[PDB]
């Protein structure tokens, strides 16, 4: 859980 | 979202779209596993509402999205009304979801977790960018 | 008179379709309700308005 | 007036609940966590979804975005509800359904 596969990029 | 930025498409694979029958998105909520999205309980979620994963954007027809029914709403016994206090309700999907890379759960914690005051964190949503 | 008080999306964060009885229009009007608090000038359909305000 | 078609995201700090209640008062009640007031806002159509902070370097729920400012004020407290006060029903949920 909590570890997304498509990487999530903040700004 | 008011001053927020677009979202990597499939990078918050937990976020669902809570839609009624006419399909319009009304809130948002969370997997947890398979067959449970944890929402919020002022939402008003019922079992004729549609669980939507896998999703990006919303005026799109090619994503590849599960548009799930909704089997049991559980909304906190707790909940206030009126302060708004306990406002969650947990939904179990009637079909589970099936997880991919652009599907999944997000982590649950601790009852005795301490996420101190200072904390950056990030929420997500296809909500109002300007009120 | 609730049919006279403001529509009130409320603090809440949904985006729920409900109406309101316009008194500048004379009529119903459609609006959207966050989920909690507002006023009794909140109804589901433009029906039920027109029922309990027209 | 603008709702939009793609997801959007937002980063936002955590708030105390003494600096939250210097603004909401005693509105602000024990399932309740504050974030925001940073230039950001949750807002209509947010509701039921997370606000997510990495423990232990996964994404863990923490809020759920529930009230706040009528207006989406980005300079005032966002109220999220605070899973670690609802997580157990959560758990006791899952265990008896």
């Amino acid at each position: 859980c909590g570890v997304p596969a498509i990487q999530p990029v903040l700004s | 979202i008011v001053n927020g930025e677009e979202a990597v498409p499939g990078s918050w694979p937990w976020q669902v779209s809570l839609q009624d029958k006419t399909g319009f998105h009304f809130c948002g909520g969370s997997l947890i596993n398979e067959n449970w999205v944890v929402t919020a309980a002022h939402c008003g979620v019922t079992t004729s509402d549609v669980v939507v994963a896998g999703e990006f954007d919303q005026g799109s027809s090619s994503e590849k999205i599960q548009k799930l029914k909704i089997a049991k709403v559980f909304k906190n016994s707790k909940y206030n009304s009126l302060t708004i206090n306990n406002d969650i309700t947990l939904l179990k999907l009637s079909t589970a979801a099936s997880f991919s890379q652009t599907v999944s759960a997000v982590c649950l914690p601790s009852a005795s977790d301490d996420f101190a005051a200072g904390t950056t964190c990030v929420t997500t949503g296809w909500g109002l960018t300007r009120y | 008179e609730v049919c006279s008080e403001q529509a009130e999306t409320g603090p809440c964060r949904a985006m729920i379709s409900r109406w309101y009885f316009d008194v500048t229009e004379g009529k119903c009007a459609p609006f959207f309700y966050g989920g909690c608090g507002g006023n009794r000038n909140n109804f589901d359909t433009e029906e039920y308005c027109m029922a309990v305000c027209g | 007036a603008n709702t939009p078609d793609r997801l959007q995201q937002a980063s936002l700090p955590l708030l105390s609940n003494t600096n939250c209640k210097k603004y909401w008062g005693t509105k602000i009640k024990d399932a309740m966590i504050c974030a925001g007031a940073s230039g950001v806002s949750s807002c209509m159509g947010d509701s039921g979804g997370p606000l997510v902070c990495k423990k232990n370097g996964a994404w863990t729920l923490v809020g759920i975005v529930s009230w706040g400012s009528s207006t989406c004020s980005t300079s005032t407290p966002g109220v999220y509800a605070r899973v670690t006060a609802l997580v157990n029903w959560v758990q006791q949920t899952l265990a008896a359904n």
